[PDB]
């Protein structure tokens, strides 16, 4: 124990971990079917100064 | 004698060693430098026919 403590002043921890190579999120992402929408023009009015 | 002698000199270390602490022991150069090093008995029994040990039987018959 005398020597323990004596080794013990030169030392700190060694913050070493262990994980996976490849964590997957939580909630995978969800497929999102395609729609056909025209082309709207008035999008952008709350943005900033719009006019309508 | 020396059973006894010796199971009183065990008791005593067998204390002593209680109160040793590790967090408070202190270690000095003075030993390596002014303090013999522990040196355990070296007695070598010789010379085992003087006629002091002649035992008494024999001595009579002497």
């Amino acid at each position: 124990k005398v020597a323990r403590r004596e080794i013990g002043i030169l030392t700190t921890n060694k913050n070493t971990s262990r994980t996976h190579k490849i964590i997957a999120p939580a909630n995978l992402e969800r497929p999102v079917r395609y729609i056909r929408k025209p082309i709207d023009y008035t999008i952008l009015d709350d943005i900033g100064h719009g006019v309508k | 004698f020396r059973v006894n002698s010796l199971q009183e000199r065990v008791d005593r270390l067998s204390v002593s060693v209680t109160q040793l602490d590790p967090k408070e022991e202190e270690l000095s150069l003075q030993d390596i430098t002014m303090r013999k090093a522990f040196r355990s008995s070296t007695i070598q029994d010789q010379q085992l026919f003087d006629r002091k040990t002649l035992p008494i039987p024999l001595q009579e018959t002497y």
